[PDB]
């Protein structure tokens, strides 16, 4: 079947440039034209640029406007997106998609295939390891119900993050938060176990994070305040 | 200064029906959602129904699943309780309700003067 | 320009409801309109076009409607596969194409107040020299609700990032924290902590407070 | 009382009424199946109406009149002489009937085909046999229940023909008849053609309604791209172009649809070179529009608009019929109703309203009648089309 593959996005620095490339296969580009649509982080979906393979007519969105320029190879097969000057607010994901010509029914199907996605961010801070802190519930505030343990991550830079209750063993009824903004860059996450039984046996909570990037494994070993 | 007199019901045997109602003048419930909040003996006023606006649903408390049943008409700013079944474990003074913010987050500055429904 | 506005942002509904979405445009497009679905982490899939067609690979049970700048999509049996995010677009010329904003379907439960359970940074923060103040409100529904910072029995405003997680498969509830991250310099001024805390479930608001 | 002119009188209106009737559904049912081209739905239907009432002309007229102006029924005593009570009246109602079923059934295709907007066929001929069984089956009633009695005029045993009901059920009926003759035969021929004729006058309007408004936001953009000073203009006035474009198409019928298609791809052509900032192109693209619009637009739009011309031409032919029966049909029943609940039971007005009621019926009797040989007059002074084939 029709298929689409994007690739080519990776961090960059504010004022840096990048080129993607949306790779067509089971049809040709010249009976179906091109277009990049943009998915901030919990936003909207947006209209950023357009292709047509055979008349070769480009147009794109204000959004993008002078800084975007989109472009394609039909004996290879694939379209390509360069970006220059990005900002920090540009960070999202970016998808191609296809979309067929006029006299027909292929018009009136709009797009019926997509790609799969790429994620470009754009930040300034380096890469650090994190750093854990403990957050053990006060004595008085549940004393032998259900006790909110939890190990507060910051100062960190990696995507694929790894945050484990007990270095992985508490696995039972617990809650890990997305990362939030924070300032400065960086992210800020926490996780809580609920454990309702405060006895000194479960009392350890090395609660383990991760930092792939920077090959930075910290654990913290909370006290029961 | 939302009056919200709810008339209505006051003893049923078991097994029967009940339809209690609050309503409002100069406060129009066409943009707030309406609460219901049974004060029982000794207890603090305890969650029983609620009814967003028009459209958007009408959300419960385990205590009343499907035994009661919450709809308000905005022309006259009025809203109804249809208790079915009641068990004799109801008896207590029902609390009609206003919330005072338009993204239903927390507010219940208002708070009803009281209509005891007793049952059984 | 043509510019597109979905009605219903969130809609809780359970297991075999009907479920109607509403959406409307500020100018005369004709039936080029379709709708998408979207799993979260995955590329939006094609559900209807030409304002009232089925897709090839879509139950039957989808449906739309047009009537004059109005549209309407309804699901008849809401089956356990039809809880993601739902989107409306027009296409009537290749450069002029406008998205709307989504609608997020989730399931209906009761309603369960928000437990809090507080605990207080721990010393090596402070230590360190920035402490967090940090509260926290377990397993509510729905997701509403409001909480307030508040310092030596006194409310202050900055420093009040929060998150909140997703529909977990236990019970299908929710779960908030708040942090207050502070430096040492203001953290050794304030002595008490309050964070105080109203949802629509809580007919009273409670705060409970740790010394420092 | 009323003299035996009136007698007079009903002997002549009844040979009037068949040597005009019998001649007249003659020629029409002659016509309309002599003509290759008068072949069609309605025309069947027209064609079954008429028939309707041939075979009660010619058999009840002649032993109406004979009976009418004579000692006593004909054929007293004979076996199948009896049978001629039985056959009078189950022929009259089934011609109302049919003709009632037929007037309904023109109403509903009569709706039916406005809406789908651009020779019997299988649907037609199955009504037709369906109506002419119907309305057997609910006119069997009057020919089970008449039987004659005896008197003595002159001295003699002599048998006259009157309704003496027999089963329960024929009491059941006699003790309450008029009511659903009159619901049956009055109410839902003028109830159900008055609620399809409405939803035809509602629905016309809107099918042409939006056409016009089509054709107009086509002519206004073009006057407006035709002094557009910047591109913003000429993309705002072509966006309109390009959804009126979209939506007309739909609306035309499966040639046509070609021509509009080369519209839209000129109007993308022009939308395209207005993109890149070149106005005078654009201009020049929207000027070249005039050699598709007079070439497949103008002629769809004639063609269409004058076919609905037509479309109505025969509704009106049809819905005359049902104003006349309804006309026709009225005053008996006035007499009939009105002798039942606010009946002359013992009212002193005797010496005026008794006779007043009694010539009011003894007409609507000769008025009712006329009915049956009337529709080939209406249909040549109102059809327009069924007067050419009885001019040649
Ligand atoms: C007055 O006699 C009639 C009759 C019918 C059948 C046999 C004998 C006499 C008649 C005869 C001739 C002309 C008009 C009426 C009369 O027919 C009639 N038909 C309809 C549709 C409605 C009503 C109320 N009447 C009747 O049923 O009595």
């Amino acid at each position: 079947e029709v298929q689409l593959v994007e690739s080519g996005g990776g961090l960059v620095q504010p004022g840096g440039s990048l080129r993607l490339s949306c790779a067509a296969s089971g049809f040709n580009v010249v009976d179906f034209s091109l277009h990049w649509v943009r998915q901030a982080p919990g936003k909207g979906l947006e209209w950023v640029a357009y292709i047509s393979s055979s008349s070769g007519s480009t147009s794109y969105a204000d959004s993008v406007k002078g800084r975007f320029t989109i472009s394609a190879d039909t004996s290879k097969n694939t379209a390509y997106l360069q970006m220059n000057s990005l900002r920090a607010e540009d960070t999202a994901v970016y998808y191609c998609a296809r979309w067929g010509y006029w006299p027909g029914e292929p018009w009136w199907k709009a797009f019926d295939y997509w790609g799969q996605g790429t994620l470009v961010t754009v930040s300034s801070a380096s890469t650090k390891g994190p750093s854990v802190f403990p957050l053990a519930p006060s004595s008085k505030s549940t004393s032998g119900g259900t006790a909110a343990l939890g190990c507060l991550v910051k100062d960190y830079f990696p995507e694929p993050v790894t945050v484990s209750w007990n270095s992985g063993a508490l696995t039972s009824g617990v809650h890990t938060f997305p990362a939030v903004l924070q300032s400065s860059g960086l992210y800020s996450l926490s996780s809580v176990v609920t454990v309702p039984s405060s006895s000194l046996g479960t009392q350890t909570y090395i609660c383990n994070v991760n930092h792939k990037p920077s090959n930075t494994k910290v654990d913290k070993k909370v006290e029961p305040k | 200064q939302v009056q919200l007199q709810e008339s209505g019901g006051g003893l049923v045997q078991p097994g029967g029906s009940l339809r209690l109602s609050c309503a409002a003048s100069g406060r129009t419930i066409s943009r707030y959602a309406m609460s219901w909040f049974r004060q029982a003996p000794g207890k603090e006023r305890e969650f029983v129904a609620v009814a967003r606006r028009s459209g958007d649903g009408a959300f419960y408390a385990d205590s009343v699943q499907g035994r009661f049943t919450v709809s308000r008409d905005d022309a006259k700013n009025t809203v109804y309780l249809q208790m079915n079944s009641l068990k004799p474990e109801d008896t207590a003074v029902y609390y009609c309700a206003i919330d005072s913010d338009t993204f239903y987050s927390g507010s219940y500055d208002y708070w009803g003067q009281g209509t005891q429904v007793t049952v059984s | 320009d043509i510019q597109m506005t979905q009605s219903p942002s969130s809609l809780s509904a359970s297991v075999g409801d009907r479920v109607t979405i509403t959406c409307r445009a500020s100018q005369s497009v004709s039936s080029a309109v379709a709708w998408y679905q979207q799993k979260p982490g995955k590329a939006p899939k094609l559900l209807i076009y030409s304002a009232s067609s089925l897709y090839s690979g879509v139950p039957s049970r989808f449906s739309g409607s047009r009537s004059g700048t109005d549209f309407t999509l309804t699901i008849s049996s809401l089956q356990p596969e039809d809880f993601a995010t739902y989107y409306c677009q027009q296409y009537l010329y290749y450069s002029l194409v406008t998205f709307g904003q989504g609608t997020k379907v989730e399931i209906k439960r009761t309603v369960a107040a928000p437990s809090v359970f507080i605990f207080p940074p721990s010393d090596s923060q402070l230590k360190s020299g920035t402490a967090s103040v940090v509260c926290l409100l377990n397993n509510f529904y729905p997701r509403e609700a409001k909480v307030q910072w508040k310092v030596d029995n006194a409310l202050q405003s900055g420093n009040s990032q929060e998150s909140v997680t997703e529909q977990d498969s236990k019970d299908s509830t929710y779960s908030l924290s708040s942090t207050l991250t502070l430096s040492k310099a203001d953290y050794e001024k304030h002595k008490v902590y309050a964070c105080e805390v109203t949802h629509q479930g809580l007919s009273s608001p409670v705060t409970k407070s740790f010394n420092r | 009382k009323i003299t035996s002119a009136f007698k007079y009188i009903n002997t002549v209106i009844s040979c009037t009424i068949f040597i005009v009737g019998m001649v007249g559904n003659a020629t029409l049912l002659r016509i309309i199946y002599q003509n290759k081209c008068m072949r069609n739905g309605p025309n069947a239907l027209i064609a079954s109406l008429a028939l309707g009432d041939l075979i009660y002309v010619v058999i009840d007229l002649p032993i109406n009149v004979f009976k009418l102006l004579a000692g006593r029924w004909p054929f007293d005593h004979n076996d199948f002489g009896v049978f001629l009570c039985k056959l009078f009246p189950f022929l009259q109602k089934s011609s109302v009937g049919i003709t009632v079923l037929n007037l309904c059934a023109l109403s509903v295709d009569r709706y039916r085909a406005v809406a789908s907007w651009s020779g019997i066929p299988l649907v037609t001929a199955i009504e037709i046999v369906s109506i002419w069984i119907l309305s057997f089956i609910l006119a069997i009633p009057e020919a089970i229940g008449f039987v004659m009695v005896p008197f003595e005029y002159r001295g003699e045993q002599h048998k006259t023909c009157m309704l003496n009901a027999t089963s329960k059920f024929m009491e059941f009926y006699q003790d309450v008849k008029d009511w659903w003759l009159f619901g049956f035969y009055f109410c839902m021929p003028l109830v159900c053609t008055a609620i399809f004729y409405t939803l035809m006058t509602c629905e016309a309007r809107r099918q042409l309604a939006d056409l016009e408004d089509n054709w107009e936001t086509l002519n206004d953009n073009l006057k407006v791209i035709e002094k557009a000073d910047n591109a913003a203009q000429v993309k705002d006035a072509l966006t309109k172009m390009r959804a009126a474009a979209l939506d007309a198409q739909k609306a035309t019928p499966p040639d046509f649809r070609h021509g509009f298609d080369i519209l839209v791809g000129q109007i993308d052509d022009a939308l395209k070179l207005a993109n890149e900032g070149k106005v005078k192109e654009a201009q020049a693209a929207a000027e070249q529009l005039k050699t598709t619009r007079n070439a497949y637009i103008q002629k769809y739009l004639e063609r269409a608009r004058s076919t609905l011309k037509q479309r109505r031409e025969v509704a009106k032919t049809v819905f005359c019929l049902v104003v006349i029966f309804a006309l026709c049909w009225f005053p008996l029943h006035l007499s009939r109703i009105l002798k039942k609940t606010v009946y002359n039971e013992m009212d002193k007005n005797r010496c005026e309203l008794l006779s007043f009621l009694l010539l009011m019926d003894y007409i609507g009797i000769n008025l009712a009648t006329m009915n049956s040989c009337i529709n080939p007059i209406a249909l040549y002074f109102v059809s327009k089309k069924f007067k050419n084939c009885f001019q040649s």
